[PDB]
DNA sequence: TGGAGAATCCCGGTGCCGAGGCCGCTCAATTGGTCGTAGACAGCTCTAGCACCGCTTAAACGCACGTACGCGCTGTCCCCCGCGTTTTAACCGCCAAGGGGATTACTCCCTAGTCTCCAGGCACGCGTCAGAT
DNA sequence: ATCTGACCGTGCCTGGAGACTAGGGAGTAATCCCCTTGGCGGTTAAAACGCGGGGGACAGCGCGTACGTGCGTTTAAGCGGTGCTAGAGCTGTCTACGACCAATTGAGCGGCCTCGGCACCGGGATTCTCCA
């Protein structure tokens, strides 16, 4: 194939790659035989120890995050105080990071709805990164593996941007509150959405 | 003259003011305190006398009940006088602060 | 269709029918029963008479007709259930019960 | 208004301790009662002047004082309840 | 119009004491016991029919509450002669 | 059940943001906050009764929090809860 | 379709104040600035409380609050032992105080 | 069956150490065993009342919150 | 050591400390034998009883504390009875 | 031991003012009937309480010794009690008056009640990160 | 150096909020009458002050003993684990009990008049206290 990308477009900043960062394939070859093609919608940045929110704030040197300064545009699944899993690409830096929020396929719907249900509605089926993780057989095997090695998941180039504040993290801090995140306008599948960020 | 020991007229002072019922303390005396501590409060207040009444039987009432639990402070500490110390030691005990 | 009043059906002096226009008007549920006025107005009337027996008959022993509140006084304070019942109030023109400590009276 | 506190009198604690069982008594309790009937009523009066200011009146009644001393656990019998 | 409980204090009084009076402080004195003991027992029977989330003041709040406030024999007492009336009530 | 847990930690995270409660500390704020509110919800019912009228409103809660509290604390609650009253009156 | 809690300014919930109050037969009827009023000064006594906490246990080196600092909190400002005077604290302890005679 | 002895003399020690205590009379322990007594038997009967009117056999704790509340003597930290 | 240093060791020991100085299953034990008195056959939960462990505990320490002031007040260290029953009669118990 | 002197008690007579009965009338308790829902009663679930079993181990326990501490006795001197005398002002009586509580009439705006709906809030998951030891 | 009790995604659910109607409780104003502040004055009771002297507070000393401290045995709590089932907790159903309303009627409350219990006065018998 040539629809891959490689190092030399990965190794980027947060910001001016999560600009960039709209409308890309994230495509798992699960071995059945086919794809997804789902399209992303919203994307989420952390810059660094600027943001309270971020995980590794201040410099952290957690041993459990340890791979993402090594070499920029490193694979990270991770979970989220339990079972519920997040999809995240690092950056050049420390504590810069871009996660990935929503998506939505085209095919393959039958396969994600028979495996999410371990009452069936594609709007919330895939509406979150939890969901998509238990979509896209997400698991914890994907840590110490690049995004240029065999056949495994890889992404693809398909065919307005706001920013908005942050939904769920309380009104509390100096950093909570500014407008960062990227998402869509006018798209009706999107699971976060701010009625008066749309004015500009 | 007849010269009564010291004690004696206490005694029978005890037994005179637990027999009776009537009020100690002078009545007009009371009524310019409550007054005078109703003046920091609230300027140009009035008050019926019934209310000045009810002041001063819980206070005397009051007074009696701390004048007791002194008195047993002291006798605690093998005395018959009362001191400033017995006084602060039963309004410690009784929280009063 | 005689009109017999809820205290003389109970055997009572005492209101059930005010004590129940009381405890509707008091705000203390949305609903009262019809036996917890009945059972209120026995209670307040036991206690009532308990009060009284004793105030007779301090009133009795002081060689007097009628109960004042200095004989209330001793009542209260002379039967300790009541002392305990009522042991943080202040009965007016009551006085307090004649007791000296050992220690002060003469050898 | 000023400087009544000195009249109740030395002879009127004496009254009140005796009432109480009290035999012999300090030069310096007198004082030192004084002051404690001052937080006695510094602490009722500002109630009742309370309850006065809650039904805009400016008399306080007997039935305030009651309220007060009802609130403080010093419950009073004989005006009114 | 002041209501008091006036006239039932000098029932109970004469029903216990025949020869027996009263003055108009001792009314004030049992006037102000009878409403403070109402208070009391009405105050526990509501917290009595809070929590055990009832809406209800029946004899059995009351009785309960009597045995809460009052002492042993005063309370047993009480509830002797409570049962009697409210039985007294419904069988007549 | 329904607690008081969620508004106490938002309260605690904004006096001191770099600073944690534990569960027993969280019940104890939970049973401070009922027993204040049943002390003054209690008193506003008292003085309901004792001046006859039927409505407890910011009057009653305002002389509720002067009579239950001590004194400079019972000034900054009053000067709070009447700016907060305002606030929500103005808007 | 603001919150009273927001339109107020307030941390604590106007609404549930208001039920509680509806529910707890204080009063045949409730006012509207009454829940406002009580959930302002509940949330002033909790911030209050949480602040001397935070610093006893800011003082104690510790990140988190445990109920002896809302102990120390309590019982070292006089305002809130006043208040709190009638009321013991589960796993609470008491004050470092010794008495003057007992240190030789 | 005398259980009221399982209070042990070191228990009333500590208890009366943290209390700012420095010397311990002999006859402090069987006093403060009646004590603890009076008090225990206060608030379990109470608590007991509860628990009849509650139509239950187990005493819960929020009954014994609710019996110190009566007397004064109000916990915190057990649903309260 | 001397008498009274390590009281004070004590004393500073456990004023700092918080957990429970009164042993839990007799005292359980003590709570089913009063309350075998009221009603036969009850059953407690766990909470309750450490609900009345905590309780009892504060009360025996706020009980001391008077009792000690009480102690100091008669030119003594040593407490006695008679310094219970004096700050027990001025709380109002007796 | 008698005895002087003061204090408390005790008899009978005066007079007053407050308790106690009579009575008219308002207004609140009672009698029937409806109607609605709170609550008693039966039944099932599954949480949590209870009884019991070994182990190890920290705490309770008994004993020995000694020194701090309670407690009794004693001397001193200071402060408070008793009493007479003089100054002070409570108190009783009476009156003026004016401010303030109570009451009634009449609105009128705020809160109860109800329908609909949607966004907070409680229940859930467990690696591990700081947090505590 | 080592143990350990809380941290942003998700289904759903249910109580709070907007909108509309009604009615009644509180606000406002004029009027009325108890009642509370203020003043004058005489009388006499109570407080204030001085002084003497008894007696208790207080400091010091000595002694007996009784608690503190420490050490070795001992014992039964504490923690963990297993089995069993009583009873808390919830749900459905039906019906009995209370809220509410209207008519009726008697009882309790204010007004009012009357006489007797009780405070007071005064001389005499009794008792307490201090004392040589």
């Amino acid at each position: 194939h040539l629809t891959r990308l490689g190092l030399e477009f990965f190794d980027q900043p947060a910001v001016p790659l999560a600009r960039a960062f709209l409308g890309q394939v994230l495509v798992r070859r699960l071995p059945n035989g086919t794809e997804l093609r789902g399209r992303i919608v919203e994307t989420e940045a952390y810059l660094g120890p600027e943001d309270e929110a971020a995980h590794s704030r201040g410099g952290r040197q957690t041993p459990r995050n340890r791979g993402m300064f090594m070499k920029p545009g490193t694979l990270y699944v991770y979970i989220i105080y339990g079972m519920y899993f997040c999809m995240n690409i690092s950056s050049q830096g420390d504590g810069a990071c871009v996660l990935l929020r929503a998506l939505e396929p085209l095919e393959g719907l039958e396969t994600m709805r028979q495996l999410r249900s371990t009452v069936l509605k594609d709007r919330e089926l895939c509406s979150g990164p939890s969901k998509l993780c238990q979509a896209l057989a997400i698991n914890k095997s994907f840590d110490q593996r690049d995004l240029a090695q065999d056949e495994a998941v890889w992404l693809e180039r398909g065919p307005a941007v706001v920013a908005a504040a942050r939904v769920g993290v309380g009104h509390a801090g100096e950093w909570a509150r500014k407008p960062l995140r990227f998402y869509v306008r006018g798209s009706p599948w999107v699971s976060v959405v701010d009625r008066v960020a749309e004015q500009d | 003259p007849h010269r009564y020991r010291p004690g004696t007229v206490a005694l029978r002072e005890i037994r005179r003011y637990q027999k009776s019922t009537e009020l100690l303390i002078r009545k007009l005396p009371f009524q310019r305190l409550v007054r005078e501590i109703a003046q920091d409060f609230k300027t140009d207040l009035r008050f019926q006398s019934s209310a000045v009444m009810a002041l001063q039987e819980a206070s005397e009432a009051y007074l009696v009940g701390l004048f007791e639990d002194t008195n047993l402070c002291a006798i605690h500490a093998k005395r018959v006088t009362i001191m400033p110390k017995d006084i602060q030691l039963a309004r410690r005990i009784r929280g009063e602060r | 269709a005689k009109a017999k009043t809820r205290s003389s059906r109970a055997g009572l002096q005492f209101p059930v029918g005010r004590v129940h226009r009381l405890l509707r008007k008091g705000n203390y549920a949305e609903r009262v029963g019809a036996g917890a006025p009945v059972y209120l107005a026995a209670v307040l009337e036991y206690l009532t008479a308990e009060i009284l027996e004793l105030a007779g008959n301090a009133a009795r022993d002081n060689k007097k007709t009628r109960i004042i509140p200095r004989h209330l006084q001793l009542a209260v304070r002379n039967d300790e259930e009541l002392n305990k019942l009522l042991g943080r109030v202040t009965i007016a023109q009551g006085g307090v019960l004649p007791n000296i400590q050992s220690v002060l009276l003469p050898k | 208004l000023r400087d009544n506190i000195q009249g109740i009198t030395k002879p009127a604690i004496r009254r009140l301790a005796r009432r109480g069982g009290v035999k012999r008594i300090s030069g310096l309790i007198y004082e030192e009662t004084r002051g404690v009937l001052k937080v006695f009523l510094e602490n009722v009066i500002r109630d009742a002047v309370t309850y006065t200011e809650h039904a805009k009146r400016k008399t306080v009644t007997a039935m305030d004082v009651v309220y007060a001393l009802k609130r403080q656990g010093r419950t009073l019998y004989g005006f009114g309840g | 119009r002041k209501e008091s409980y006036a006239i039932y204090v000098y029932k109970v009084l004469k029903q216990v004491h025949p020869d027996t009076g009263i003055s108009s402080k001792a009314m004030s004195i049992m006037n102000s016991f009878v409403n403070d003991v109402f208070e009391r027992i009405a105050g526990e029977a509501s917290r009595l029919a809070h929590y055990n989330k009832r809406s209800t003041i029946t004899s059995r709040e009351i009785q309960t509450a009597v045995r809460l406030l009052l002492p042993g024999e005063l309370a047993k007492h009480a509830v002797s002669e409570g049962t009697k009336a409210v039985t007294k009530y419904t069988s007549a």
